[PDB]
């Protein structure tokens, strides 16, 4: 499989990191309350909310305090994209300013859907060859281009037929 | 003779007072849809008049709202004095259980009126974001700064020149804004901010990091002497997209201000975009939005006593919720003129399942309450205000009853059918500290469950959406079938529903206190202009009066007896 | 007169009806049967008031407000309980037969029976029983028909028939199955029919053009621009949704094209969304094709300009008048030549001076339709000014309205009106060189070579006044005609004069301008007519400057080393064999267009110019009218890699890169004070429209619908990333719906026609002072010139009569609305509208040459042989061949050529 | 434990079939208006026939707010919001959904409607007057008075 720019142990060094992901969640707005450390100590950070324009240098300086290796995960439309508020004070998207590694749609996804882009970021980290050490061998990241999330669940998502209609619970 | 007729409200004796006062020509007399007297002051009249109604046998004393319209767009201006931009003062009497607006013309070269905070303590933010949002400059003001925006903003956002849409990022200002606010502990000049003998020097100058936002303290060793919370963090414009959506499609914002609401703060969005339209709703609407109001209201306050001192009965909401209208907390699920959709078959099960498991929560939750001796000595006896200073700092909600003033906006002014139940208002003493607030909301906590409690035993046989011609959308088998009801439907859901040209208000009481929407419509498919007043600005703005002279902790304390979030702060 | 609408007193006009009145006033009242330009009848039933005899009356009567007149003390009112229930059981009536498809009906969101059953409030279906269906008909390319959407307003057949004159349209049959339609299957004759498709309030009559890739109305992209399919200038809205051009509505002007289109202005748009055309630099190095972006591409042509010893320029009448001024600027104005042929130009010369020096006012459109009498000389009006022929239809009805008004009908009274003047019509005296399309209202036609029509103008001159020259040889039957002609034309109180270009003769315009001069010697009220072949024509005859065969002559000369060649494919004016030589031998081509043309093989650099549509300007009336046009959209929108810039712009940027080395893409304003400061005749075009710092209290102008919809999904696929809104510095209107389209803002230029609930083409209404009178602060345009306090000369350059002369052939020019214009021709949609190449010969020469009708006869022009089928024409005469003028292989500059071994294939 | 979503639940947004197996798409553009976000971007097309379907659909997922608007609007109920939650993505350019990801091979929650048994335009398979409470065509040349 292709890849963005002596292998067992790197492979160690992902269950590693993949096992243990400590969050800094940051709040922002209401998706933060349904979701509901330092940034030193944290190497994951979870935007959960619209990143307006008089709080954007405060998510690029908390996610500035953070170490290598580091991911970042969006929640809700507005950290997504904006969401609804294409508005004069509202930056559209996260990705905008900093990296984003998994996105969850929803206007709040649910808590279940953190579990799974926590479960997408997990097989994210253990898919990628990082530098051992900063003073032997290659120093840059190789990132994986992983099959879409829409286009593996497509066939299942395809041969769905009939729902349950709303007139019920 | 409807409750939404257009009047005039000639027979209200505020406006033989003022008459007899300043004279029949002092004044203009506007009729409206908002429930309210409206006049017309002259600039230079208008700290008379407030001071006159500040002094009647049954005084205005409250000032609920205060802000801007920008009239130049306006073209439906009949009767009404010759504006480029206006600014309206929204007075309550609580006594008289009335309340007027008076409105004051500008011209666009000379936009200036002088300050109300001689008069009502409230118009100093009220003001600042007059500034901010529409450049009107209040002289007299101790500091007119940006209160919405940062201080380097470029323009006025809710003039009608300005773009609402998000202008192109830049890494640019970002890198500036992030250099400024590195450096701002460096550079902090105490009179960029109100405050007063900055470094005694033995004074010292903090931020602070419901919401995100900062407040800067001053303190005389762990005393604090003044502080002032700075807020417009969590601004959305909510207001210009009311500008900027059709009526139908701008109700999913209207839910997501003040977030824990959700069909609280749908309904008096709703209930004024009927009064526009001429609607009465049907009973089984009345009693489907009332049972939602309270559910949510409900969860609102469940939040707030669990983050004072749990998820399983805010759980079982959310699962009631979402069964009824598909979604936890945003529901989008009022309507103009009805709901969304009927009540699924089994919500009646889901609702007695929540009434008959929720009592014993709620004993534990008063014996965890009234019975903690560690927070009852924690909590009462500080931040405490009576009810001179819960009036003029305009707080509503629990705050307001916890001083001894008996106004629910559910009781008072009744909406959406809210006579027909039986329930009772808690109030405290004259006292209102974080305990007796907390008491309270448990109080109403209670009555809600008697209100759902009714809502579910007898609950009406009938229709959800109004048979009114502007009810949006249509009954959904009559558009897929009726060829005049696919076309009111068509109309409806794509150029917008048409509201005649009329100004609508209506307050209800939040989750947090009074929320009201002023809508004006230019005879348009979306709104001319949305004004939202929400409590939690009101409450923010009484923190720096509460405290002076307690202690750092006393401030953290009285935050969290605040029923406040960000986005109620902001919108 | 003074009326009392729900008690509110208002001053109307007493000529008026009260419906026409009360919309006037921003009352709303639902109506379907009445237009502003077709009258009252009185057959849908929807407009109904209540009259009250006085003040102190209380009952009333339920009275039809498009029937009843706006008379002083009328008191009536409008929101009564009685009238609003007897309005919505109208629309009520209508929507039992009404099918359930709005979804799928190309008129939803745009639909005036959506606005009205709205309006009046009916959203509750009572019917329980069955609709009337009906089987649709095949209406040709443009026109779909759905008559199972039809209310039975007869819109469509008033107009149609009353209006347009058209004769395959008609209704059939009876008392709830009336069916409006042609009597069998085919294609709509009138060079009108598009005009249904927003005369008819319904579905019925759809733009099967914009079907093909059909958008809802607030989805457009709208801008206020000129049709450029012929000299006209009719005002549209040209529409855009994912980059490419849509539909063209009509835009209401007042003074110019209020209501009404032509089918060519209405459905020719399609070249713009042809998938060949230029977008993006391309240089030929060798046989290699390499693409530039817009620094190095000027860079480029700057250098090979700078090298060469003389650079000329050759404009084009399509060209605005800030793209050929900018070629003018870039070579020199003495190198500059206008692109059309020496014949061509001063036929324009002549027509020019006709009109801004001859003395006589020259009309508007919409003022033609007041003049008492018309002579049309030479020039097929319906094929090349086709509005022109409308208004004069117009004109022709005047008689009938004139005896109306004797009898005290009023003027909205459409049916009395025509019913009192049964045939009586104005006259009009037609000629061409065949039959028109104005023979069935013209008092004569006069079928003969272009110099006895030149001769019959002027000896209808010389028997007006006797000291226009005399014409001799006259035939006793045509002088009893030409005395015809001459006391319809003395009598008349607004005599009109109408002559172009077009017909290939100078002694043609001679002849017009005599008889007008003639009948203002009289002291009558005449006005003089030009029709102008292209867009900008009289824009570029203006400017003026050398032919195509001097700039053809410099290249072949050799003393001229570099040509650019703006917006001309140069083959329509001049022969494709010498065009072809002499651009071979220049060692620098380069051609500034927007369309694919055959010139581009030679040339060396090809700039991607813009269109009308990606582009701003000014073009000319044929009248002598300044009108702007604005860019309907960003070329640049959806691919990144588009460098289609206005031709204006690259010009401009070409000239300072050669003269300081550095790009400067100006603003559109800059170029219009160079044209108003170095040119003084065209100094009118500053005020055709405002600048773009013009603001409706402090906000630009919106181009798209306050409700557009795909904000943040119509480029996802591309990129999920949002663009920049596209940034227009040239004009005050902006890319987006941050903007004003109030019907109220003091402005002129509306770029589409909407109001919260009227979301129609009746959403005019709003943004006129008086229905169906002007725009409420003017129409924009304005004319360059006034008339001239003192008149011309009488032309004394009489030609002698047609002689028939053996071997020859006269090329009698045949014109088609479909075909003859080169762009629109090349729009795909026209192919099927267009006719068969048909070369039409009289039925003497056809018999002497051994060929009937059909068979194909090989005819060798320039050294250029080719082969058409012959067709008979009776009405031509002999020695004369008749040929389509702008189709393939024939350009327009053949009108008046001879011809040469007419031969059987 | 898998969760429960109730039939109501705005989630996954889908583009459904008739019980005939044709999509129920009539391309009318009504989603993509009443979008407040303006997520929504689709063109129409005609078969041989008439028939209006969407040539193509697309849904920026990473702006919508799951708000069930679109659904309201759909006049054939060809777009639903499906009880489905599981959607991040690792890239927001996979979060743009194409028609092949929206159109199921079913009717969703409403297992029978059929816009084009209603509408009077003539598709293959419905002449005139086949459809609901319509009668057929009277000629205009019929004897009957
Ligand atoms: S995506 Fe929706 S729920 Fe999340 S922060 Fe934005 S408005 Fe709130
Ligand atoms: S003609 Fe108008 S009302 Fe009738 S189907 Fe079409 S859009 Fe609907
Ligand atoms: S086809 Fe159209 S214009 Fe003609 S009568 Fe029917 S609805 Fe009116
Ligand atoms: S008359 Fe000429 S200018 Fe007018 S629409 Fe037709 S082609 Fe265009
Ligand atoms: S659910 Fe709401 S935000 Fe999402 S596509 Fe539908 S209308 Fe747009
Ligand atoms: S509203 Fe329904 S039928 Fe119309 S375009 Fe959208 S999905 Fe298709
Ligand atoms: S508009 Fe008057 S009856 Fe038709
Ligand atoms: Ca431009």
């Amino acid at each position: 499989m292709d890849y963005t720019l002596m292998g067992k142990l790197n492979d160690m060094v992902n269950w590693g990191r993949k096992n243990s992901i400590w969050p800094y969640n940051f709040g922002l707005s209401c998706c933060y309350v349904e979701m509901v450390a330092s940034p030193r100590q944290a190497d994951l950070m979870v935007v959960a909310g619209t990143c307006f324009t008089k709080m954007a240098p405060v998510i690029q300086r908390l996610y500035d305090q953070m170490l290598e290796p580091k991911w970042v995960i969006s929640m809700g439309a507005c950290a997504n994209s904006g969401g609804m508020y294409d508005i004069y004070s509202v930056v559209q998207g996260v990705d905008k300013f900093i990296p984003v590694d998994v996105y969850i749609p929803g206007c709040p996804p649910r808590p279940e859907a953190y579990m799974q882009a926590l479960m997408l970021l997990q097989e994210s980290i253990g898919k990628e060859r990082r530098p051992l050490s900063w003073v032997v061998g290659d120093q840059g990241v190789y990132r994986a281009n992983m099959q879409s999330e829409r286009e593996r669940k497509r066939g299942e998502r395809i041969a769905v037929t009939n729902l349950r209609t709303p007139d019920e619970i | 003779e409807p409750a939404w007729q257009t009047r005039d409200h000639l027979d209200d004796p505020v406006i033989g007072e003022l008459r007899n006062r300043f004279g029949p020509d002092a004044f203009t007399v506007q009729a409206t849809r908002t429930g309210v007297p409206v006049v017309w002051i002259k600039r230079e009249q208008l700290l008379e008049v407030g001071d006159f109604l500040k002094k009647l046998p049954k005084p205005y004393v409250m000032l609920f709202d205060l802000h801007g319209m920008d009239e130049r767009l306006r073209t439906h201006r009949e009767g009404l004095p010759a504006a480029d931009f206006s600014v309206f003062y929204h007075l309550i009497s609580i006594d008289r259980n009335r309340d007027i607006m008076l409105k004051v013309a500008l011209a666009e070269n000379d936009l200036h009126v002088p300050t109300f905070t001689k008069l009502f303590p409230n118009a100093n933010w009220y003001e600042r974001e007059t500034w901010d949002l529409f450049g009107i400059t209040f002289d007299g003001h101790p500091n007119l700064r940006r209160i919405m925006m940062p201080q380097t903003w470029k323009g006025h956002p809710l003039r009608k020149d300005y773009p609402a849409r998000a202008t192109e990022f830049s890494p640019f200002e970002l890198t500036k804004a992030k250099q400024d606010l590195e450096m701002e502990a460096l550079t902090f000049k105490p009179e960029e901010w109100g405050m007063k003998r900055g470094t005694n020097e033995d004074f010292m100058f903090l931020n602070l990091g419901h919401g995100a936002f900062r407040i800067v303290l001053q303190l005389d060793g762990e005393e604090i002497v003044d502080c002032v919370p700075d807020i417009g963090y969590h601004h959305r414009g909510a207001e210009k997209m009311g500008e900027r959506q059709s009526w139908h499609s701008y109700i999913p914002y209207t839910d997501r201000i003040e977030y824990l609401g959700g069909c609280v703060n749908e309904m008096p969005y709703v209930l004024a975009v009927e009064k526009l339209a001429g609607i009465t709703v049907p009973d089984r609407v009345n009693v489907i939005r009332v049972m939602l109001s309270e559910l949510f209201r409900i969860n609102s306050h469940l939040l707030y006593i669990s983050t004072f001192i749990a998820f399983t009965d805010r759980q079982k909401i959310y699962d009631l919720v979402e069964a009824i209208t598909g979604f936890r907390m945003h529901p989008a699920w009022f309507r103009i003129g009805g709901v969304a959709h009927d009540l699924p078959r089994g919500w009646d099960r889901l609702l007695r399942e929540f009434l008959d498991w929720m009592p014993k929560r709620l004993a534990s939750y008063e014996k965890a309450a009234l019975q903690n001796t560690i927070l009852k000595g924690r909590s009462q006896g500080v931040a405490a205000y009576g009810a001179k200073e819960a009036l003029e700092w305009g707080t509503t909600g629990a705050g307001l009853r916890a001083t001894g003033i008996d106004f629910d906006v559910r009781k008072a002014r009744p909406y959406s059918g809210y006579e027909n139940f039986d329930f009772e208002i808690p109030v405290g003493g004259g006292v209102s500290d974080c305990y007796t607030r907390v008491m309270l909301k448990v109080e109403e906590l209670r009555q809600s469950l008697r209100i759902l409690e009714q809502c579910l035993n007898n609950m009406p046989e009938g229709p959800f959406k109004a048979d009114h011609p502007l009810t949006t959308p249509p009954p959904k088998e009559r558009t897929l079938q009726h060829i005049e009801t696919l076309i009111t439907h068509f109309l409806q859901v794509s150029w917008g529903p048409v509201m005649p040209a009329n100004e609508s208000f209506q307050m209800i009481e939040a989750t947090k206190g009074i929320n009201s929407y002023y809508l004006t419509s230019d005879g348009s498919t979306m709104s001319y202009r949305t004004r939202i007043r929400t409590p939690s600005y009101a409450h923010l703005q009484q923190i720096p009066a509460a405290i002076r002279g307690s202690l750092v902790s006393d401030l953290i304390v009285y935050l969290g007896s605040i029923d406040f979030v960000m986005s109620d702060v902001d919108r | 007169a003074t009326i009392h609408v729900d008690g509110k007193e208002y001053e109307v006009n007493g000529a008026d009806n009260l419906l026409e009145a009360c919309l006037s006033l921003g009352l709303d009242i639902p109506y379907f049967c009445w237009h502003p330009a077709l009258g009252s009848v009185g057959a849908c039933r929807q407009c109904a008031v209540k009259q009250y005899q006085n003040a102190e009356d209380t009952r009333g009567r339920l009275v039809m407000s498009c029937m009843t007149p706006a008379s002083d003390g009328t008191f009536i009112s409008i929101d009564d309980e009685e009238a609003k229930q007897f309005r919505e059981s109208v629309v009520e009536w209508l929507m039992t037969n009404h099918p359930h498809d709005c979804p799928v009906c190309e008129e939803g969101g745009n639909c005036h029976l959506q606005d009205m059953t709205v309006m009046t409030g009916h959203s509750f279906r009572r019917y329980r029983f069955t609709k009337r269906t009906h089987r649709n008909q095949d209406l040709g390319p443009f026109i779909s028909h759905e008559m199972n959407r039809c209310i039975a307003c007869y819109r469509c057949v008033r107009y149609y028939k009353d209006y347009a004159g058209g004769t395959d349209l008609g209704v059939y049959g009876a008392h709830d199955n009336v069916y409006f339609g042609r009597p069998e299957d085919g294609t709509l004759e009138s060079e009108f029919s598009g005009n249904l498709v927003e005369i008819c309030p319904t579905g019925v009559f759809t733009d099967k053009t914009h079907s093909e890739r059909y958008n809802r109305k607030w989805d457009m992209q709208f801008a206020p621009s000129i049709c450029q399919q012929c000299s006209i200038g009719c005002n549209i809205s040209p529409g855009e949704r994912y980059g490419e051009l849509r539909r063209i509505e009509n835009r209401y002007n007042g003074t110019v094209n209020h209501y009404f289109l032509c089918d060519r202005g209405r459905f020719g748009y399609g070249y713009v969304n042809l998938k060949d055309r230029p977008r993006q630099p391309v240089q030929r190095r060798g046989d290699d094709f390499i693409t530039l972006n817009a620094e190095q591409a000027m860079q480029g042509a700057a250098d090979i300009l700078r090298q060469s010893k003389k650079v000329i320029g050759i404009g084009s009448p399509r060209a605005s008048v800030e793209s050929n001024f900018a070629l003018r600027e870039l070579v020199g104005e003495e190198n500059f030549y206008t692109g059309i042929a020496h014949g061509e130009q001063e036929r324009l010369q002549l027509a020019l001076k006709v009109l801004r020096e001859g003395g006589i006012y020259t009309p508007a459109l919409r003022e033609i339709e007041s003049y008492d009498a018309v002579l049309v000389l030479g020039e097929d009006v319906t094929q090349t000014g086709a509005r022109v022929a409308l208004a004069v239809r117009q004109a022709v009805k005047g008689k009938a309205r004139e005896m109306a008004a004797a009898q005290k009908v009023a003027d909205w009274q459409i049916a009395a009106i025509l019913n009192i003047g049964q045939r009586a019509k104005h006259p009009l005296f037609v000629t061409n060189v065949d039959d028109t399309r104005l023979d069935d209202i013209a008092a004569w036609t006069y079928r003969a070579p272009v110099e006895d029509q030149a001769r019959l103008g002027f000896a209808i001159a010389h028997a007006l006044d006797n000291s226009a020259p005399a014409v001799d040889g006259i035939e006793p039957e045509l002088q009893s005609k030409i005395d015809v002609i001459v006391q319809a034309l003395a009598g008349a109180k607004k005599p009109l004069i109408i002559s172009g270009t077009n017909a290939g003769s100078l002694e043609v315009i001679q002849a017009a301008a005599n008889v007008a001069k003639a009948l203002k010697g009289r002291g009558a009220d005449v006005g003089i007519t030009m029709i102008a072949r292209s867009v900008n024509s009289m824009g570029l005859g203006i400017m003026g400057g050398g032919s195509l065969e001097e700039a053809l002559t410099e290249l072949e000369t050799g003393r001229a080393d570099a040509v650019v060649v703006l917006e001309n494919d140069l083959h329509r004016h001049a022969s494709a064999t010498r065009v072809n030589a002499a651009l071979a031998k220049a060692p620098l081509v380069m051609v500034v267009d927007h369309q694919r043309t055959a010139i581009m093989e030679n040339a060396h650099l090809v700039l991607s110019a813009a269109s009308f549509a990606e582009s701003d300007g000014t073009v000319i009336n044929n009248e002598g009218r300044a009108q702007r046009f604005f860019q309907v959209y960003d070329p640049a929108y959806y691919d990144s890699k588009t460098v289609m810039l206005e031709s204006w712009r690259w010009l401009h940027s070409l000239h300072s890169t050669l003269l300081s080395r550095e790009v400067d893409w100006t603003q559109l304003d800059h170029v219009i004070d160079a044209v108003v400061a170095k040119i003084p005749e065209l100094a009118g075009i500053k005020d055709a429209a405002p600048d773009a710092t013009f603001r409706i209290r402090g906000q630009k102008l919106a181009r798209e619908p306050h409700r557009y919809s795909g904000r943040t999904a119509m480029r996802a696929n591309i990129s999920v990333h949002e663009p920049r809104q596209p940034q227009d510095i040239d004009t005050m209107f902006t890319f987006s719906m941050e903007g004003n389209n109030q019907p109220t803002a003091h402005r002129s230029q509306v770029p589409f026609a909407w109001a919260p609930g009227w979301n129609s083409p009746q959403a005019w209404n709003k943004f006129q002072d008086e229905v169906g009178g002007k725009l409420r602060f003017g129409d924009p345009g304005v004319r360059l010139f006034e008339t001239s306090e003192n008149g011309l000369d009488y032309f004394t350059s009489v030609p002698a009569r047609f002689q028939p002369q053996d071997g020859k052939w006269r090329i009698a020019p045949y014109y088609h609305l479909f075909g003859s214009d080169e762009l629109s021709q090349r729009a795909p949609v026209f192919q099927s509208r267009m006719p068969q190449p048909y070369i039409k010969l009289n039925p003497a020469d056809a018999a002497k040459l051994g060929v009937n009708a059909g068979t194909r006869v090989s005819f060798s022009y320039d050294g250029n042989t080719v082969t058409l089928p012959v067709e008979i024409a009776e009405g031509l005469t002999a020695g004369q061949v008749g040929l389509p003028m702008g189709m393939s292989g024939i350009a327009p500059v053949l009108a008046g050529a001879h011809l040469e071994d007419l031969k059987e294939a | 434990e898998p969760v429960y979503l109730p039939p109501r639940y705005r989630g996954r947004i889908v583009l459904t079939r008739d019980p005939d197996g044709e999509e129920r798409c009539v391309a009318c553009n009504l989603c993509a208006v009443a979008c407040p976000v303006g997520c929504i971007s689709l063109q129409k097309a005609e078969t041989k026939d008439g028939r209006w379907y969407p040539e193509f659909f697309r849904i920026n997922f990473s702006r919508c707010i799951f708000c069930g608007l679109c659904e309201e609007a759909c006049p054939t109920t060809a777009i639903q919001l499906t009880p489905d939650f599981e959607m991040g993505e690792y890239k927001r350019q996979d979060l743009v959904y194409e028609k092949e990801d929206l159109l199921i091979s079913g009717p969703g929650k409403y297992p029978e409607y059929n816009f084009y048994r209603m509408a009077g335009m003539a598709i293959d398979g419905k002449d005139k007057g086949e459809a609901e409470n319509e009668a057929k065509p009277i000629d205009v040349k019929s004897l009957l008075p």
